[PDB]
């Protein structure tokens, strides 16, 4: 299909406060939100119906991530702690303690032995969570840290900070293989690897997408239209479809891009606030985004 | 506190 066609499905009613992230469960049967209220919040992928609510943070939630199972989920919050929770019973099987501020984001290794997480306290952590241990503690940037991921078998770590740069970690020594720099510095407010792990998707501050490739550590596309200049907005590699990026913006829209092209295929209309979140299914065409406190809900959107 | 100024 050279232009997706994305409907809005389901309007999902909950949250009390902005949310502030939306993942898939990998098995693609659930999606998991999380927000400043302090909750995280489980429903159904296919028609939206409220599955749980999850509560245990003593203040508001930033991030939350899937293990590779789908039976497990890990939270980044003010509190400055993160908690591992089983899906099934809502119970918090531990509370990684260690950060010395405000938890920003999180995500599990593909193996979901491992969790790394992203603080204001200007670090990154390693945590073994078996034990919930901090295994390792990076001192990754000069300023907040506003996104940490995986690569495909988790061999490597990026990061990316209000300090303006990304930096890729190899996980096992915790040593820094490469830093990707910009001669203006625009805070880097989201990085994610491709999900061939070869590209690295990152925002600034400056309403700027762009696709890297960080061994060779070169710009290889921008994407640009939308509005980024205030909020660490996620964006995504869609690909159960055609190839596009996916990202939420700050007039309200979600923004689609043909991943080649560069050219905006797709502009969903529908939320009443900054969409600070958006998430891909793993085997569907749909496409789940959330807003901030003037909306407070999250989509479903489907194509095809 | 992603959700914040």
């Amino acid at each position: 299909p050279v232009k997706p066609n994305y409907a809005l499905k389901f309007t999902l009613a909950g949250h009390t406060k902005a949310v502030s992230s939306v993942k898939f469960s990998p098995n693609g049967e659930w999606l998991a939100s999380s927000s400043a209220d302090k909750l995280i919040k489980i429903w159904g992928a296919y028609d939206g119906k409220f599955e749980k609510t999850i509560s245990g943070h003593k203040l508001g939630i930033s991030d939350v991530a899937w293990s590779s199972d789908s039976n497990l989920l890990v939270s980044a919050s003010d509190d400055k702690t993160l908690k591992i929770w089983d899906v099934s019973s809502g119970k918090c099987l531990k509370t990684l303690k260690g950060h010395s501020n405000y938890v920003f984001c999180c995500n599990f290794n593909p193996q979901s032995n491992l969790i790394v997480s992203g603080s204001f306290d200007e670090s990154v952590r390693i945590w073994d969570v078996k034990t919930g241990k901090c295994l390792k503690t990076l001192p990754a940037h000069s300023d907040p840290v506003s996104a940490v991921h995986f690569n495909r078998d988790g061999s490597l770590i990026v990061s990316s900070s209000y300090d303006g740069l990304c930096r890729i970690w190899d996980t096992a020594s915790g040593q820094c293989l490469k830093t990707l720099i910009d001669d203006d510095n625009p805070p880097v407010s989201f990085v994610k690897f491709s999900p061939n792990g070869k590209y690295i998707l990152a925002a600034t501050l400056d309403n700027t997408l762009k696709l890297w490739d960080y061994s060779k550590g070169k710009c290889l596309k921008t994407y640009t239209g939308h509005k980024n200049e205030k909020y660490c907005i996620f964006a995504n590699f869609s690909v159960t479809g055609g190839k596009w990026i996916v990202s939420g913006s700050e007039d309200n829209l979600v923004y689609i891009w043909n991943l080649q092209t560069k050219e905006i295929v797709q502009k969903l209309q529908g939320h009443t606030d900054v969409v600070i979140s958006t998430a891909c299914h793993p085997t569907e065409n749909i496409i789940a985004s959330a807003a901030l406190e003037n909306d407070k809900t999250i989509k479903l959107w489907k194509s095809d | 506190a992603r959700t914040k100024q």
